[PDB]
RNA sequence: AGAACCUUACCAAAUCUUGACAUCCUUUGACAACUCUAGAGAUAGAGCCUUCCCCUUCGGGGGACAAAGUGACAGGUGGUGCAUGGUUGUCGUCAGCUCGUGUCGUGAGAUGUUGGGUUAAGUCCCGCAACGAGCGCAACCCUUAAGCUUAGUUGCCAUCAUUAAGUUGGGCACUCUAAGUUGACUGCCGGUGACAAACCGGAGGAAGGUGGGGAUGACGUCAAAUCAUCAUGCCCCUUAUGAUUUGGGCUACACACGUGCUACAAUGGACAAUACAAAGGGCAGCGAAACCGCGAGGUCAAGCAAUCCCAUAAAGUUGUUCUCAGUUCGGAUUGUAGUCUGCAACUCGACUACAUGAAGCUGGAAUCGCUAGUAAUCGUAGAUCAGCAUGCUACGGUGAAUACGUUC
């Protein structure tokens, strides 16, 4: 079905894909391993101060992590 | 027997095997001698070749990705010493002698914030 | 640096010439980061050598290294509360760094009108004397080899 | 003379790209955002103090 | 400048369109300095700055095809 | 020359963020919703020692945490200015489920409510050092590890300001492991501005 | 980190002064959401459905969309960073700065921080009326540098086979790969510094002695900067130092100086052919393929977040040609004829082909920027944004010369 999970951060993304994978596999279901997508960023270049003092500038960042999860048998034990 | 040769020089990868026989190198269905650009040392690649006391040892046919043309290249130079010291292991103390099979020293680096070539500063006016 | 001795470490092999020493003159020439445009020039101005010279420019090329090779050098100290000059012998390793300058400054010198033809005139021209670049190194020769002045100075 | 103009900015004054974007807490008309509708400075407040989600600090 | 009718602006051609009757001489007083010439115009005047100036400009036949009432200027030199 | 907050380096290593919720376009609207809810409970409360709120979206079914260390006055009569705010903040768009208190027991240990403990003072002109030395000396009384409190805009009846912090303990700002709890606050009454800054260990 | 109008605070013309705004006030029609009159527009008026909530048993919290004149008043991008809070620039990532007990001094004060040696370092040890502590440097944190688990669908294909190539199957799973782990530290090292830490050497981690970079900015100075981000003590404006449009301005000009770009040519120009990246964005946005245009583009139009699109990177290679010239160098300037964004491009955008083709021969006195993926070279993407950057912050490709020395 090929559900998919990004989360901004980390380890919370990965204990929620072995949580999705363990409601998985308890039941019977061939599902694969948690697969890692990579995981994009994107910056925020600001300037710290108030009035025109330039050239003295810091930078952000927010990372998205994107995993994905796909099973392949639909069963009664693996609905929901 | 060698296989597995990974190479890395400049962001740049390449992924080889060796097959024995005798020295013919080939990347991506084309040859070599008219792929390297500019490059008409294409022989000091095959270097480590020349200090391995044997030049016509294997065949190659090898693959590349990535980078620049010798960025490209020069990594083939590196992942073909890999590959050949797993074909047979007593090399490293024997290709280390003249320091060649390893080392990454330098890719490119962050442009500094306010600044314009990541080393250079901009010219300021005067007292 | 005040702190001693930053390591050399440069390596210079070459395709076909055989010599160390020929791939530091495609470095210097090399300019704008176009290695691309160097060895194109520089080896169709060595086998133009032989259709202007007698010989190969292999044999030629030492000699013509060697006419042009500069002796003597003069870096100004000013000597215990005095202020005037000192003759130095360059140490052996930078006397040829401080050679092939004057082959590629006054390769842009010569109005030949064909760079790769305008600077192979001072290889020839080089191992027979009296060159472009041989009438520096002779005028700097006399710098203070004839100008001998106080040679006990430390720098 | 800015509360005027927020004043007018949130009503319509009917043309179709008169219009233009402005901070939200503060009120600065020029270097605003659009994934945040913030401006650079009134973001960097607001980017402290663990508030607003995204942000590590920087240094990748 | 493009195809597609030069954009004349719309309540200056209701002014013109029907002033065009008789032999009278009351000209504009528009003050919109962004419409072009269209051809069938009549010996009138214009006031066509808005800051400080009614600048009455000649609608002689001159080019008539530039899309500005740009005869009047704004500023000076010297 | 400048001291950054030191909130600011330390999250996503040590200290967690404050909205855990994820977005992918309303990001521009629910944060303006978040950021418009997040005065009410300073103005409302009128600070019933309320440190921080916490925000997680879940999809039309919110949930906000106030800490506020002190329950009881914060929730009404049993359960009755709690649900009155949730009324009240019913009426935002549609939201306010689950507002829920987590008190805090050894008071004058974390950085907020301190700093409120000490503007609230000399708003009502009561001397300064006094004002701080002893929100100092209770910190070290109550086990903690470090404390530095300043104060800054025209001290006293004078005409030229000086900032006087008055520190003690151990207070590093150069490593990141520690839960560095700062706090601010600017508060003054019938003779201008000030600021006060309060840094907490442990 | 976007000046056509808007922005916009400036000024000129019309324009109201419980107000274009926020609060209550008394009864509640909602709309000016539409069609028409005038005007440039704000607005000035007529046609409205002149309604509606949420539940009482003829009834009120007043939610609407705001309506009536009041008062409490509101409004200030107006004065000042020498009344201030917050926030930065800097000396300078320099290696210093301070206490708490003592103890000398009538005391201002000093020791502790000094004298031996080392280190980038007040870092380190050996000494001694000092013994310790605290803010600093170091590690802790990101990014990169090489493996093993653990995953595999768009992630790669060789071992097999149809493959223009869709990587279609095989389900192959290793090879990068993409985010989660083992281990660098002066370690056993040879010296000899005489045991003082440490310093020059040899070994094997891919790895040098803080592996390479960032983020981190000590007490404090400069009454440095900001009331125009916001907050703000106090003084002024009070049918105008407020408010709303339209329309000018912020770009004007003999001039003076900063920064940036593109060039003076033949290791250069034109011309067709001809390979190899990283980092990014795109659900009314990115837009293919094939189509009509000299191009700027126009129509339609499937696929859509590693997979799809913008999106050909460019420099260079091989080859033709101009053959050393105010020139087949450069496009500065200047009219015609368009495209696109827009309600509109005159003041005041941008791009294309048609001719026009100026200045200019590597620049006086002087003056900067850089120590290995570094300066230089052509390029790639992004925010801001309808449209418009040579700036800006990010990313790869090609890649040298030089540092013996501390005298100025
Ligand atoms: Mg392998
Ligand atoms: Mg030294
Ligand atoms: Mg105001
Ligand atoms: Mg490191
Ligand atoms: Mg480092
Ligand atoms: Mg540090
Ligand atoms: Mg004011
Ligand atoms: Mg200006
Ligand atoms: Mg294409």
């Amino acid at each position: 079905i090929r559900i998919r999970l990004k989360a901004y951060d980390h380890r919370v993304i990965d204990q929620s894909a072995e949580k999705i994978v363990e409601t998985a596999k308890r039941s019977g279901a061939d599902v694969s391993g948690p697969i890692p997508l990579p995981t994009e960023k994107s910056v925020y270049t600001i300037i710290r101060a108030v009035h025109k003092y330039k050239d003295s500038r810091e930078q952000f960042e927010q990372r998205t992590h994107k995993r994905l999860i796909d099973i392949v048998n639909p069963t009664p034990k693996t609905v929901d | 027997v060698e296989y597995r040769g990974t190479g890395r020089r400049k962001n740049s990868v390449a992924r080889v095997r060796l097959v024995p026989g005798e020295g013919n190198i080939t990347v991506n269905n084309r040859d070599v001698r008219e792929y390297l650009p500019f490059e008409s040392l294409i022989l000091d690649l095959n270097q480590p070749f020349d200090v391995t006391e044997t030049k016509g040892n294997y065949d190659v046919l090898v693959n590349v990705h990535g980078g620049g043309f010798t960025g490209q290249a020069q990594a083939i130079r590196h992942g073909i010493a890999r590959a050949l010291l797993e074909a047979d292991p007593e090399y490293r103390g024997s290709l280390k002698r003249a320091g060649l099979l390893t080392r990454d020293p330098r890719m490119k680096e962050r442009k500094k914030p306010g600044l314009k070539a990541a080393r250079r500063s901009p010219q300021f006016s005067k007292r | 640096p005040r702190k001693g001795s930053v390591p050399k470490r440069d390596v210079l092999p070459d395709p076909i010439h055989n010599s160390k020493l020929v791939t530091k003159l495609i470095n210097k020439i090399m300019l704008d980061g176009k290695r691309g445009t160097a060895q194109r020039i520089l080896y169709s101005a060595f086998d133009l050598v032989e259709q202007r010279s007698g010989r190969d420019a292999l044999e030629v090329f030492e000699e013509a290294i060697n006419n042009i090779m500069p002796v003597l050098e003069v870096k100004a100290r000013r000597v215990g509360g005095s202020n005037y000059q000192v003759p130095v012998e360059v140490r052996p390793e930078r006397r040829t760094t401080l050679g092939l300058r004057w082959l590629v400054n006054y390769a842009r010198l010569r109005g030949e009108k064909t760079m790769e033809d305008r600077l192979a005139n001072e290889i020839l021209d080089a191992a027979n004397n009296t060159g472009g670049a041989v009438k520096k190194r002779e005028d700097t020769h006399k710098m203070a080899e004839a100008n001998k002045a106080f040679a006990h100075y430390r720098w | 003379a800015k509360t005027s103009m927020v004043a007018k900015q949130q009503k319509k004054q009917k043309y179709a790209v008169r219009e233009y974007t402005r901070c939200e807490r503060c009120g600065r008309p020029h270097s605003v955002y659009r994934k945040f509708k913030l401006c650079r400075i009134c973001f960097r407040e607001l980017a402290y103090k663990g508030q607003i989600p995204g942000v590590r600090k920087a240094s990748w | 400048s493009i195809k597609k009718g030069p954009f004349v602006d719309e309540h200056l051609m209701k002014k013109v369109e029907a002033q065009e009757g008789s032999e009278k001489k009351q000209v504009i007083k528009t003050w919109s300095r962004r419409s072009t010439i269209f051809p069938n115009f009549i010996g009138h005047t214009f006031a066509v700055y808005d800051g400080r100036k009614h600048v009455p400009v000649y609608v002689t036949e001159d080019m008539v095809g530039h899309k500005l009432g740009e005869f009047a200027p704004t500023r000076t030199f010297k | 020359g400048q001291k950054i907050n030191p909130i600011g380096l330390r999250v996503g290593i040590i200290r967690d963020w404050e909205a855990k919720w994820y977005a992918e376009k309303d990001f521009a609207s629910l944060l303006h919703e978040d950021l418009k809810i997040r005065k009410f409970i300073d103005n409302e409360l009128k600070e019933a020692s309320v440190s921080h709120v916490e925000i997680e979206r879940a999809a039309n079914r919110i949930n906000i945490a106030i800490h506020t260390g002190k329950p009881g006055m914060v929730i009404g009569k049993g359960g009755s200015e709690i649900e009155k705010l949730r009324n009240k903040l019913n009426a935002l768009t549609d939201k306010k489920v689950h507002i829920n208190v987590i008190e805090i027991k050894k008071v004058d240990l974390d950085a907020r409510l301190v700093a409120e403990n000490i503007a609230r003072q000399l708003e009502n002109r009561a001397s300064f050092r006094r004002v701080q030395k002893q929100a100092i000396t209770r910190a070290m009384k109550l086990g903690a590890k470090g404390i530095k409190t300043q104060v800054s805009g025209r001290l006293g009846g004078a005409d030229i300001a000086r900032a006087e912090q008055y520190s003690e303990g151990t207070v590093p700002l150069h490593t990141l492991r520690a839960d560095i709890d700062y706090a601010h606050a600017e508060a003054d009454t019938t003779y201008g501005k000030l600021g006060v800054k309060v840094w907490i260990y442990r």
